[PDB]
RNA sequence: GGGGGGAUGUCCGGGUCGCCCUGGGCACCUCUCCCGGCAGCCUUCGCGGGCAGCCGUAGUCCCGGUUCAUACGUCGCCGC
């Protein structure tokens, strides 16, 4: 296997303005109420500068990215809340938990309600008011009626309605006397009262029946530097009822909570302490400011209401704009993402006693696509589809002609405000397709010389596009959901080949059996949305494949009659543990005429499908998943993708890279350990003590060991029936790796993109606080 | 100058520099190499440039 | 120690004598009891220990391995006789190599202990409660606060009085004083040498510093000038503890020698004075 | 001329000397910046080897993670660069052989 | 964009502007994005930002 | 770095011509002991000594790819 590394592909980093977990804290159960909180769907959101809305799945501990949806240009995300209702009850005592609603805000006048099921916007609300700067949704003692309240830069506190499934700007609870004052920061203490910071050195406590004040917090000048209005960057609320607020001169206040005075001013941060996070039992306080420091408190031994900075410790690379805590199911983390595009994971409980975990800036979807034959490669951000030629092979180099090799070829520029969602390129580059969440474009490219292939029927956009391997079948997924095809004409001429695409013909996917209170509940119909389209090498088969766990497949009928037919075999295909990371036909054909399908999950279940059979194959009979090498399932990295050999299979990561040969058979990380959900435990250098021993016997000969805590059937048929695996971590920020042509001999393009300073945002530093 | 090189710092003086400050740091030792008054601490600066 | 034998309070000794070379024992003598040169053993410990202290009374002993720390606590209340003097005790790894440790007693009774490790990495771990932690098989998680000023190692650290302000101080020439109720920080930083050792006073008032060029100055707080001073000869010695920051291999470790000898007149027209 | 002569020559024979240590462990595979042609280069500097301490705060000597050696490998690479595996490397023998862009 | 209004001198007639936000997104006002940084970056100045470049 | 060996790849006299070898050039893997450093555990008050040692190189599950900087007491104008 011969590589080209390649680091020439700028991706764009984006800053990471909002945190936000679906569910805050879930009531922790037993061990024999386990099966109780099994369908509790809890989702992290991360929104970041460029306005692309992105759902993450914490898969205890996994960290699986499942959806991207990407504002347009010139917009941002700042503020993400999800509304969740209580858990609502049959008549016959199952559990229909609470539909999750996400709301957002960008920079404007207008709340945005987000359609993860459609995976675009549903709702806009927007008054006569100033920009929304912060916003947050009212706690639960009502019931059914919850509202939304939203400071702004000009004063006014605008309350807004949502309430069966309606999003309007209800009234303005009060704005202040001086207009320069400006709402940066919201958070409530209780049900009725509403804890804002101002940017005129006031912390702000108003009561949301009335619409009255309670109290005026106040803070001192700065005396640090200049610009003597000190801005509280962030508030939130302990569980006691005192309040917690860092400021704009990196201290940390705590405020009395029935009085609303201060009780103490902790001097933390150099820079100002942007983000705030308060532990679910009211125990550890983190705090995230621009001196790119993470501080963490715990209360002094003694006292009461008195905090103190256990340690503190720079895990960014940036500000620390936005965190965000969750603590339940057995995993208790805070999510932390600043500018730097890298949302890092702290364990909260273990904290000081587990490694964090930096999850990838790079997205889930590769994002870097090629025409083998045609040796393009391709890759797509804001609104550019950027496609280099590579005019050579890798033989011929074995310095002075590297830099010629490479091409910065085209560069397609797309209409319109939207954002590329996806895209395809045929095996020989001649066919392009592009999908915005408004249109899906389809180009053709002649060596360059672009043209745009005329598009009709379609026009409500979409997530997903793939091209055919014989370029006649162009197979998008309309609003996540509804997967579409169309066959493609290819008229040759005198003058060359053209491209007329026909009508879209949507194919109808399986209805399969979901209770009801699973369907009411949860996110709703959000797991339906195919993550994966797949067609075969010849293109006889189709597949696609969603979050929740399900493949459907569809085969070709042929007389333009043409005509995809649902596979008969398709029910037999089953429901995956988990989402389907990787999902590909094998381009080595069978000699029954079968096709093996090699699905990857995101729990490293590796097994291979015989779809017309309906059956897994015979190696994934043999192979389960306690067969897999150990460096294959310790990763703790989702599988991005794989590349093809003829008995050899490659497989990505973001960090990692594998081969293992299909054909043979197969024969440090603690397996029975139980952490939080981010990294192992620590081993060296920590603050918690590992090794605590007691001592009777004053001779010290007898010690002891305080702990610090708070198919052997099925095998023999499947043996009666009747190595080559390799993995590196040398290849770092894998943003992409993909085949080229010129056990096969095979070139590849492995393109990373390790984050610089030059990339990343300026540090900015006054005369005093300058690093080192 | 010479409490950089007594505090043993002027390598960390100089490292950090780009175009324009390096080359306005060149022209002062150019110029002031003349003097042999300090001839020794300008020649020991234009060594760290070069380096 | 002053304990209470049965109701005659007197002095207790508490040695710590080696066994072997990274082991030792500590063994406690009365006066009659060092009369005839038997000793009470308390705890043999293995792993390059360097120091003991015990709190007000006799109740809570704390030593100190390289890597470890050994709190004990007496086993019964009152002392009611001699034979029956033994300490529980309970051994944790401290993060760094400990160079030095104050312990405070929360209070006539004994509740609890404030201990302040010192490590020779720079940092002052700070274990705020102790005997509450490991009265309790199954302990809870215990975490330091971490205080990291000093570059080097520091060499002394000390609570303050009433408890509000942990003073310390290393290498760096300056005293520092952890604020330890909000977070700051305020220092007296250019003294003439290394703060080798300080104390407080029986009162709040006073500390007292030994500095390493044999000096010794009792400041006054908040004034912060000594009101007291006392100068020794200052020249080149080979020490006998060796070093506090000559633990952890640094770039040049530092080397008990002398390469020269000390420059040295006496001065014509003032026979007792000397020059050096 | 022979002052000339003798600092012209001597600065030449350091760097052949350094560059014919650092094309040695290139030829090993540790992959270094060395120079292809024949002239010399602008500025007569080699990449040497990561050593293997690091000096941490205040002064103290630590060992060098391989996690951080790679990281520094990292930032040694260039921005386009060809890697061949060889089968013996996927047997677990041998070593790459790697020729990147000459920066 | 929107096409601009046209006076006679009493009266502005113009064309009605909605056709920018489908259901895409709101466009984020520039205004308002520049003056919360000028909140975070208050009289601090930047560090220099690259390496050795015109 | 040397002393040395087993094995990789090679041209010039070459050999019945093949296993390669001797003569010259050699680059690498492995073994071996001395060189420079680092730790442990016994001995002695120390000085030194003894025992079985690891490192002198390469890319990681996550991850130390971190932690670390020196005060107040008072400011302004003009003169020698």
């Amino acid at each position: 296997m011969d590589i080209h590394r390649c680091r020439f592909v700028r991706y764009p980093a984006s800053a990471i303005n909002a945190v936000a977990f679906t569910h805050s804290a879930l009531p922790v159960v037993s061990s024999s109420k386990k099966y109780l909180q099994k369908n509790i769907q809890v989702r992290l959101a991360i929104g970041r500068a460029n306005g692309d809305i992105e759902i993450w799945n914490p898969l205890n501990g996994g960290w699986y990215q499942e959806v991207i949806i990407p504002g347009g240009k010139d917009r941002s995300v700042d503020g993400l809340v999800w509304v969740t209702d209580p858990d609502e009850e049959m008549a016959d005592g199952k559990i229909i938990h609470g539909k999750s609603r996400l709301f957002s805000i960008g920079y404007t006048t207008t709340i945005t309600e987000w359609d993860l099921e459609k995976a675009r916007a549903k709702k806009h609300a927007s008054g006569q008011h100033g920009e929304i700067w912060c916003f947050g949704v009212q706690p639960l003692p009502a019931a059914q009626n919850r509202k939304l309240v939203a400071g702004t830069v000009d004063g006014n506190l605008v309350l807004y309605s949502i309430e069966d499934g309606d999003l309007k700007f209800q009234k303005t609870l009060t704005r202040t006397p001086s207009k320069k004052t400006k709402f940066v920061s919201i958070a409530f203490q209780s049900h009725n009262i509403v804890i804002v910071g101002c940017s005129n050195s006031t912390i702000c406590a108003y009561d949301v029946r009335t619409g009255t004040m309670l109290r005026q917090m106040t803070l001192g000048t700065d005396l640090t530097g200049g610009s003597k209005n000190i801005i509280v960057w962030a508030v939130k609320c302990l569980p006691n009822g005192d309040i917690v607020s860092g400021d704009s001169t990196g201290q940390v206040c705590i405020w009395d909570g029935k009085t609303y005075t201060q009780a103490q001013r902790i001097q933390s941060h150099t820079q100002d302490v942007l983000c705030l996070s308060v532990s679910a039992d009211g125990s550890k306080i983190i705090s995230g400011g621009m001196d790119r420091r993470t501080a963490v408190y715990e209360p002094m031994a003694g006292q009461s209401g008195r905090w103190s900075k256990v340690f503190h410790r720079r895990y960014h690379q940036h500000d620390v704009k936005a965190m965000a805590s969750f603590e339940g199911k057995g995993m208790s983390v805070v999510v932390s993402g600043g500018s730097d595009a890298s949302p890092i994971v702290l364990p909260l409980r273990a904290l000081g006693k587990e490694f964090h975990r930096t999850l990838p800036h790079l997205p889930q979807h590769p994002t870097v696509l090629s025409a083998p034959k045609a040796r393009y490669i391709l890759s797509w951000w804001e609104n550019e589809i950027r496609i280099w030629h590579l005019l050579n092979s890798a033989q011929q180099f074995l310095p002075l002609n590297l830099r010629k090799n490479r091409k910065f070829l085209a560069q397609v520029l797309i209409k319109g405000a939207s954002h590329i969602t996806s895209a395809s390129i045929s095996e020989d580059g001649t066919l392009l397709a592009a999908s915005t969440p408004t249109d899906v474009k389809v180009f053709h490219l002649d060596p360059l010389y672009i043209k745009k292939v005329n598009m009709t029927g379609t026009g409500l956009g979409a997530t997903r596009v793939q091209i055919s391997p014989d370029k006649r079948w162009i197979c998008w997924a309309e609003e996540g959901s509804k997967v579409m095809i169309s066959r493609v004409h290819a008229t040759e001429s005198a003058d060359g080949i053209s491209y007329t695409v026909s009508v879209p013909h949507k194919l109808h996917r399986l209805r399969r059996q979901i209770p009801k209170h699973i369907l009411l509940g949860g996110l709703g119909s959000y797991d339906r949305n195919v993550s994966q389209i797949a067609f075969s090498a010849d293109s006889r088969m189709l597949s696609v494949a969603d979050l929740a766990g399900y493949i459907d497949t569809w085969v070709l009928r042929g007389p333009a009659g043409e005509r995809w037919a649902r596979n008969p075999k398709a029910a037999m295909i089953p429901k995956l543990s988990a989402a389907p990371v990787v999902l590909s036909f094998s381009p080595t054909p069978r000699d029954d005429g079968d096709y093996d399908l090699l699905v990857v999950t995101t729990l490293k279940q590796l097994l291979i499908f015989n779809p017309l059979r309906g059956m897994l194959s015979e190696w994934s009979r043999r192979n389960t998943y306690p067969k897999l090498p150990e460096p294959f399932r310790d990763t703790r990295d989702q599988v991005k993708g794989i590349v093809w050999q003829g008995q050899r299979a490659w497989f990505y990561g973001v960090a990692s890279l594998f081969m293992f040969d299909l054909s043979q058979d197969f024969s440090k990380r603690k397996r029975g350990a139980h952490e939080s959900g981010a990294g192992s435990k620590i081993e060296k250098h920590s603050l918690v003590p590992q090794r605590i021993r007691a001592a009777s016997a004053p001779d010290g000969t007898k010690w002891e060991d305080i702990e610090m805590v708070d198919g052997s059937e099925l095998q023999r048929l499947r043996e009666e029936n009747r190595a080559k695996w390799w993995h590196t971590y040398q290849f770092r920020p894998i943003m992409g790796i993909v085949p080229i042509e010129g056990i096969p001999p095979l070139e590849v393009a492995l393109i990373e993109r390790p984050l610089s300073e030059d990339d990343l945002p300026e540090r900015y530093f006054a005369e005093g606080e300058w690093e080192r | 100058l010479t409490a950089l090189r007594h505090r043993s710092a002027l390598r960390e003086a100089l490292q950090g520099r780009d175009e324009l400050s390096v080359i306005n740091i060149l022209r002062w030792a150019g110029k002031y190499v003349a003097d042999p008054r300090y001839r020794s601490i300008c020649v020991d600066v234009a060594f760290h440039l070069i380096d | 120690d002053a304990i209470e034998v049965a109701g005659k309070v007197d002095d207790v000794l508490l040695t710590l004598n080696r066994l072997t070379k990274s082991s030792a024992q500590i063994i406690a003598y009365n006066s009659k009891m060092l009369a005839t040169k038997t000793g009470k053993l308390l705890h043999t410990y293995d792993e390059s220990p360097q120091s003991l202290r015990s709190v007000a009374g006799g109740r809570a002993i704390v030593a100190a391995a390289k890597e470890a720390l050994h709190i004990g606590i007496l086993k019964t209340k009152k002392l009611a006789s001699w034979e029956e003097l033994a300490y529980r005790f309970v051994s944790f790894d401290v993060p760094d190599i400990i160079s030095t440790f104050d312990i405070r007693p929360i209070i006539a009774e004994l509740q609890d202990i404030d201990v302040a490790v010192g490590g020779a990495r720079g940092a002052i771990y700070v274990y705020s409660n102790l005997l509450a932690h490991l009265h309790t098989l199954r302990v809870g998680t215990i975490q330091p606060r971490k205080y990291h000023w000093h570059r080097r190692a520091v060499h002394s650290v000390k609570w303050s009085g009433d408890g509000n302000y942990l003073i310390s101080g290393g290498y760096e020439t300056v005293l520092v004083l952890w604020q330890l109720d909000t977070g700051r920080v305020d220092f007296l930083p250019h003294l003439s040498a290394a703060i080798e050792n300080i104390v407080v006073s029986p009162k709040g008032s006073a500390y007292a510093l030994h500095l390493d060029d044999n000096s010794a100055m009792v400041l006054s707080t908040a004034e912060m000038k000594p009101s007291m001073y006392v100068s020794g000869i200052q020249s080149l010695v080979l020490g006998d503890r060796p070093s506090k920051d000559a633990l952890v291999r640094r770039v040049w470790r530092p080397i008990d020698e002398i390469a020269s000898p000390l420059v040295a007149t006496i001065s014509p027209q003032n026979p007792s004075h000397m020059f050096l | 001329e022979a002052v000339r002569l003798k600092g012209v020559i001597a600065e030449a024979a350091n760097y052949a000397k350094r560059a014919r240590r650092a094309l040695a462990d290139s030829a090993k595979g540790k992959a270094m910046t060395v120079h292809m042609s024949a002239e010399l280069p602008l500025g007569l500097k080699t990449d040497n080897k990561i050593s293997t301490e690091r000096v941490r705060s205040g002064g103290e000597i630590v060992a060098r993670s391989s996690r951080q050696i790679g990281h520094f490998i990292s930032k040694r690479r260039g921005i386009y660069s060809i890697h061949r595996i060889s089968e013996e490397m996927l047997l677990g023998a041998a070593g790459p052989t790697v020729v990147q862009e000459a920066r | 964009k929107n096409p601009k209004d046209k006076r006679v001198g009493s009266t502005a007639y113009r064309v009605v502007s909605n056709g920018g936000d489908p259901r895409l997104a709101p466009k984020a006002k520039k205004q308002s994005l520049n003056l919360k940084q000028a909140l975070l970056r208050r009289d601090r100045v930047a560090k220099p930002r690259g390496g050795f470049f015109v």
